[PDB]
């Protein structure tokens, strides 16, 4: 497990993504698109396409020391987003987990049912139509 | 630089490449030898060749053969050249270390792939189905298991095997068929009874209740056309040949069933995450496709469960190829490449590396 935690967070480092993440106290998000983690536009905070599939990483001050930084890592299932969307939030999900230490605590969100905790994170959550597309191929 | 995802199981071989949605190449991992073919041409050549099956319960013990397996699919199914793709491969839970190494020796010795990993095969069906923690539920046509998922790790130690699957199913449903007065005795017409299983059995949400109605009405009975033109109709054959899978002994097999299974690996885990566990079941495998398999397992599970507890048992409906879509996800992803073996890593230190970078 050592070991495997090594081999795990040396990979992480491998995500541009990442770097930075987790600094301060916030939210940031990125979404899938075509299997490859792309951070979303402060300017697109809140906005979430239906077709598509996100990481929200939430960065906040615990109660039990507020000096520090805690995470909860979301990630945000959008109700018409494609099989390879939402395997690959949900594995980013895990290597960001995996990037600050296993400190995060994971939450899967799905559209129209996401918890209180993701809720509060917005005063300004809008659901978009559309999203990008898959980056599967079709075999016919 | 296309990634290989190859899926290998006890029956079929699933084998593709990384960011396709589906397996381009699905046969049956069987090998033929003349008293070598593999697949559908081995069983054309049925009446001259004797066939076997390289995988026992999700594990390879016919090396030979799962080399022809391999050679087969690389070659012949697929036919690329193995040196130019690095090469993803599943492997059930538990698999020993001695197989791993193997695996690893045959892929880059023999096929000379330039990079290798090998992962588990129930962790691929979960992040397919969009989760990090859930308990999944793998049934085949070899094996059966249990293996819960937490952010991402497996928990070894609540990990459960039941040797009980798709081919024991298709052997029931070939004797029970016999009470009607049928006889499926030939690998072709065995072939034909796992057809009809395939398509008009289903599992019973109330199996005594069922078993009641199909006495008392025949509204529960399905005609099924042979390939010569007979048409056969079938009754309560249909939902007692997966009560199996709730109730082994019906073939003799003292063993709790995969409701039971389910619960005993729930407990395995610490308190903190059985309800995460609960609430995502995942079914992954071709065993799992019997229509009201999810319904019946929902009431197993809550009549286990506490009252309060919130039970959810999650059916993808493409759950046969459910490890092969994993596998086809994960290797589009470079960091999970980055973690896999390199050709010139195993040339140095050869096939003990998979212990330390396959996970
Ligand atoms: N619709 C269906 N209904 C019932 N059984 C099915 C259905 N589709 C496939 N199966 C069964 O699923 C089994 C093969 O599925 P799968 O490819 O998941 O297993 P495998 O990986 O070859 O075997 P294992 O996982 O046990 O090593 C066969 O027994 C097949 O008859
Ligand atoms: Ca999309
Ligand atoms: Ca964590
Ligand atoms: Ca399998
Ligand atoms: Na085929």
């Amino acid at each position: 497990t050592e070991l495997e935690k090594k081999v795990k967070l040396e990979a992480s480092q491998h995500e541009d993504a990442w770097k930075g993440a987790g600094k301060q106290v916030g939210v940031e998000i990125w979404r899938i698109q075509q299997f490859k983690v792309v951070p979303v536009p402060k300017k697109h905070h809140g906005s979430f396409y239906t077709g598509d599939s996100y990481i929200v990483l939430s960065t906040y001050h615990p109660k039990t020391n507020p000096d520090k930084l805690a995470y909860d890592v979301h990630f945000w299932l959008g109700a018409f987003t494609t099989q390879d969307e939402a395997g690959t939030a949900a594995y980013k999900t895990v290597e960001l987990d995996d990037y600050l230490g296993g400190l995060p605590v994971q939450y899967r969100e799905v559209q129209g049912y996401e918890s209180e905790r993701f809720l509060s994170l917005f005063p300004g959550l809008r659901i978009l139509d559309g999203g990008v597309e898959t980056g599967f191929h079709h075999v016919e | 630089t296309t990634a290989l995802v190859c899926d290998n199981g006890s029956g079929l071989v699933k084998a593709g490449f990384a960011g396709d949605d589906a397996p381009r190449a699905v046969f049956p991992s069987i090998v033929g030898r003349p008293r070598s073919y593999v697949g559908d041409e081995a069983q054309s050549k049925r009446g001259i060749l004797t066939l076997k099956y390289p995988i026992e319960h999700g594990i390879i013990t016919n090396w030979d053969d799962m080399e022809k397996i391999w050679h087969h699919t690389f070659y012949n199914e697929l036919r690329v050249a193995p040196e130019e793709h690095p090469t993803l491969l599943t492997e059930a839970p538990l698999n020993p270390k001695a197989n791993r190494e193997k695996m690893t020796q045959i892929m880059f010795e023999t096929f000379n792939v330039p990079a290798m990993y090998v992962a588990i095969q129930a962790v691929l069906s979960l992040y397919a189905s969009g989760r990090t923690t859930g308990i999944v539920l793998d049934s085949g046509d070899g094996v059966t298991h249990n293996v819960p998922i937490y952010e991402g790790y497996a928990l070894p130690h609540a990990i459960m095997r039941l040797d009980l699957a798709g081919r024991d199913l298709t052997d029931y449903l070939m004797k029970i068929l016999t009470e009607r007065g049928y006889s499926f005795v030939t690998t072709a017409e065995r072939e034909i009874v796992r057809d009809i299983k395939e398509k008009l059995c289903y599992v019973a949400l109330d199996f005594e209740n069922e078993m009641a109605t199909a006495a008392s009405s025949s509204s529960l009975e399905k005609s099924y056309e042979l390939p010569d033109g007979q048409v056969i109709t079938i009754g309560n054959e249909r939902f007692r040949c997966p009560e199996t899978l709730f109730q082994p002994s019906f073939i003799g097999m003292e063993s709790a069933g995969i409701h039971e299974t389910t619960y005993n690996s729930i407990m395995k885990c610490d308190i903190d995450i059985r309800k995460d566990l609960y609430a995502n079941n995942v079914m992954s495998g071709g065993t799992t496709m019997y229509p009201g398999i999810a319904d019946r397992m929902q009431k197993e599970i809550t009549a286990l469960a506490p009252s309060t507890m919130k039970i959810k048992i999650i059916a993808p409906p493409e759950r046969k190829y459910s490890v092969w879509i994993g596998g086809s996800i994960l290797a589009s992803l470079s960091t999970f490449q980055q973690m896999w073996i390199t050709k010139q890593e195993y040339d140095e230190a050869g096939p003990s590396i998979v212990h330390r970078k396959c996970f």
